[PDB]
């Protein structure tokens, strides 16, 4: 049975060497008894010699060579359907949860093609969200790639908690969250948080966390697309929660180095961005059913510029910038403005008046930018009489983007408030043209519509 | 009253542009801190892609 | 207008070779005597696709690891 | 006969096994049937026992291993004299203007030594261009180096046309043009603008096109000097004329990276001055002829502090300085008259009038970007009665020194006009003493001698 053996381990890639005559296909899986345990190799590369580099999904300490391997014929697969609703998964589809087997009736490999050209599906039906400056500035539609992209600490786990509860729970199909390489304690707290609010029975969870070695980080978003697509392709529409995509191309990296392919431009493996086109471009909905998606893309080192950033704008269709100098100022949601946009965003999709009041926003935000040099530099009194103006109600709008949370309730005491579209543009269009220009800055600090900002103004 | 306003002018004049000598002065701080990333950056990015193409 | 498509998803040497093969079509029209205009749309993704292929293949890398003939490439 | 046998080809690299006894030396042209096609290769190295590295001169596709290898025991060597003259040829000195074959009488190969110092001929002969702005503020001697810094735009192919026409049908001298990189729409465009200015019978022409393979764009330059060393070895004093070092430095960054040569300071190659320092140091006048020469130079980004055109600095004698902002008011050619220099401009080889001249001029331009400022704020009406007129006589200054050339005229319509140095001083001494106060500023636009300035004024 066993037909294999072990022949190099160099950290998580491992060596295999077979006869020449039943040589494994280059996406099989492999097994191995690691001690008492039972470990899962998926094959990277053909090597001439019937030897064959594998990357092992699962710890690869105790591993001797010259152990025996076992060719399993078929590629990983993974429960999928109905079966798999109100319950967590590993990414080789085991339940992780102490309940018992799952009772999927299928099993798909994780590994697929994407959707042909003719079989695509594209619209313009808006979807609300309870968030200001998200659908004032880079409205999204249903079937649409949400992107949030921030450094550390900057609030896109808090901002897709805050998406979740507004679109996901008043939402009929069914949902999948995938943890790509987060927190543990995240996902715990997720879990409860659904299970406490008995909506977990239609929110498939798969889980590959920052602590697991790099072969569960890699795969696991496939895992947890593939169990998207099935939902998809029985005719439903779903939501698909991706909650750190740059993890994916990270344990890429980690891998890359092992598997013998020459470094590119920062580190990166040669092959960053089909890497990550083969994921991004199957996450999408089709003439059949809908797959609307938020993932977040932490940006290392802040760099807006560094490769896997860069190479990840291309694919989503409303991307939201989160930056640390905005959330320094404590304005929380700390989206920038002059950096997010959407493909929504024309006014014969958005409608004229929406349209103009987000390109005012924009104009002003910019003509401040502008001017902070020089108000840097000489101070502020130099400034024509035009110029303060701009400036303050720069300064307004830049306050009334905020906006608290139902989740951020616990770091702040305030109440979560949820604003309307209609009453967003009714107040940024009110501020632009300077009807509230008697209030304070401070009165929209942290407020709902701009009649709660008129109400904190009297107290102050 | 004209020539107490010039003498307010040219003491107004004088304390801003002061103040404006010492934001200058803080700026140049803040500038060469991110030089020095950037060039230190540089060496970094320039030598690794020399030595890793060495085979 | 005619359009050839090259997706995220495809080989790297599909990716490489579709400039090549748009402008074979836009030379049908040229080479008989009547006006075409060819769209190349994002021309460093090419560059990117040819460098994966060319560190793939061991050569030699040059600046940012694109190989020395990107410039006769393109 | 044919001895060596192909043995790899990675892009335009090609390598080839000789028996031990005839390996070819560094630098051989070796000849090989690509199909129909005849491929020569230039031996670059000498690697290992019998094994030959080379780049191939034509397109390296159609080659396959085994292919026979015939070694011409001489390297590249090229059709030189007065048989060249109104033929385009390329790096191989074969035709490509479909003229028929060139005719030849003699053949010399392109690598060869550069004159000793004991050789060198001092002189100080300045060349008479028919320029007012080159001939004033920037003169440059026989065997001088003159370089046309500037960004893209600016004018650099067309004042190199406009220097062949009038050193060629007002000094009747002849004169060879190296494009090193050309665009082949601006090479036929050279083509047609000579021969329709009658000049074609005077200049020899070398193109090495931007598709073709690295070296053989590097080669030309070697192709271009070695017709030029031809007619300097008549006794003639040849003018030469490199349409882009800077694309000659970037053939050779790609041929050295292509042999997987270690790279330099911002990847450039290690040989880079070298290179630079032979192209150089063939160009120089000697006891029986001279070879003058004018180079554009491309700075990338707008900086002259990268290795490009920071080490052909050391070279040249004269240094023109082209702008885009003078060219977008309208003023051509180009030239920056505060900044252009040359080191033959000192009293005692230009004699003390026209280095008067030139340094007042240069004074009042100072003055002037002095007065421009308080001009700007406080308005014209407030400056000093002396200041008012060192305004109007370098704002006439500023006007004058641009000119009609004759090869701009398909741009403009106007014809050209050459102007002597003489007419050259005598104008910009008549303006700076007051000579012509009474002129309106639009009398000197775009004007030849001055005689053609009080003509246009009378006529204005
Ligand atoms: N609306 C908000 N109100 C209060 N705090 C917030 C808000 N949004 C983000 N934060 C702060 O951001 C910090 C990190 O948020 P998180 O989503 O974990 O960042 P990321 O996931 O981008 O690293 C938290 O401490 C939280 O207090
Ligand atoms: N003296 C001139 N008269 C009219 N047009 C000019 C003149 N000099 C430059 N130009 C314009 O500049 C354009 C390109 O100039 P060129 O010499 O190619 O610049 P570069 O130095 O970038 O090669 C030409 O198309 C021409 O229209
Ligand atoms: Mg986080
Ligand atoms: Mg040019």
């Amino acid at each position: 049975m066993a037909t294999g053996k072990i022949v190099q381990v160099i950290g998580a890639v491992v060596d295999v060497e077979f006869p020449q005559d039943a040589v494994p296909r280059v996406y099989d899986a492999l097994e191995v008894q690691n001690g008492n345990e039972r470990l899962v190799l998926e094959v990277q590369q053909q090597l001439g010699g019937g030897i064959v580099r594998t990357i092992a999904m699962g710890s690869s300490d105790g591993l001797r060579r010259g152990l025996d391997v076992k060719d399993l014929e078929h590629p990983i697969e993974v429960p999928v359907g109905k079966a798999t609703l109100g319950r967590i998964m590993n990414v080789l589809g085991e339940p992780v949860d102490m309940k018992g087997e799952i009772g999927e009736e299928e099993r798909w490999a994780i590994h697929r093609a994407a959707p042909s050209y003719e079989e695509l599906s594209n619209s313009q039906e808006l979807l609300e969200t309870g968030i200001k400056v998200i659908d004032l500035m880079a409205p999204f539609a249903k079937g649409g790639k949400v992107g949030l992209f921030g450094g550390a600490g900057v609030g896109k786990t808090v901002n897709m908690m805050e998406l979740i509860r507004n679109i996901a729970i008043e939402h009929s199909g069914y949902s999948v969250f995938a943890g790509v390489g987060e927190r543990t304690r995240e996902g715990n707290d997720f879990y409860h948080e659904m299970t406490d609010s008995n909506v977990i029975d239609k929110v498939s969870l798969v889980y590959g966390q920052m602590n697991e070695p790099p072969g569960n980080r890699l795969r696991v978003a496939l895992t947890g697309l593939t169990m998207a697509e099935k939902f998809r392709d029985e005719g439903r529409d779903v939501l698909l929660f991706v909650d750190n995509i740059y993890r994916y191309t990270l344990a890429g990296t980690e891998v890359s180095a092992l598997l013998g392919r020459m470094p590119s431009a920062v580190g990166y493996q040669p092959t960053l961005a089909e890497e990550m086109g083969v994921l991004q471009e199957r996450i999408t909905s089709t003439k059949t059913g809908s797959i609307t998606s938020v993932q977040a893309v932490y940006v290392p080192a802040d760099d807006l510029t560094d490769p896997s950033p860069a190479t990840t704008f291309a694919h989503l269709d409303a991307t939201v910038v989160l930056s640390r100098q905005i959330a320094s100022l404590g304005i929380y949601p700390a989206v920038d403005p002059l950096d997010s946009t959407s493909r929504q965003l024309d006014p014969l999709v958005v409608g004229q008046e929406h349209y103009d009041t987000a390109r005012g926003v924009q104009s002003i935000l910019q003509r401040y930018q502008e001017l902070k040099d020089i108000i840097a530099i000489l101070g502020m009194d130099e400034l024509s009489e035009e110029d303060k103006l701009v400036v303050a109600r720069a300064r307004k709008i830049q306050r009334f983007l905020s906006q608290p949370f139902f989740v951020a309730e616990v770091f702040t005491g305030s109440p979560g408030k949820y604003v309307s579209l209609k009453d967003t543009i009714r107040g940024f269009k009110g501020i632009m043209e300077g009807e509230y220009d008697h209030l304070p800055e401070q009165a929209f600090y942290m407020v709902g519509s701009i009649e709660e900002a008129v109400e904190k103004a009297k107290k102050l | 009253g004209v020539v107490e306003n010039l003498a307010s002018e040219q003491a107004a004049r004088m304390v801003a542009m002061k103040a404006a000598t010492d934001n200058g002065g803080s700026l140049i701080k803040e500038l060469q801190l991110v030089y020095n990333k950037a060039r230190q950056a540089s060496i970094t990015q320039e030598l690794t892609e020399i030595v890793s193409g060495a085979a | 207008t005619i359009v050839v498509v090259a997706t995220a998803s495809e080989s790297a040497a599909l990716q490489y070779l579709a400039p090549y093969a748009g402008a074979a079509m836009g030379e049908y029209f040229r080479d008989r005597g009547e006006d075409a205009l060819i769209i190349y749309d994002d021309l460093s993704k090419q560059a990117v696709a040819y460098r994966q292929i060319s560190l793939l293949l061991r050569r030699p890398p040059g600046r940012e690891a694109f190989p020395g003939d990107v410039f006769y490439l393109h």
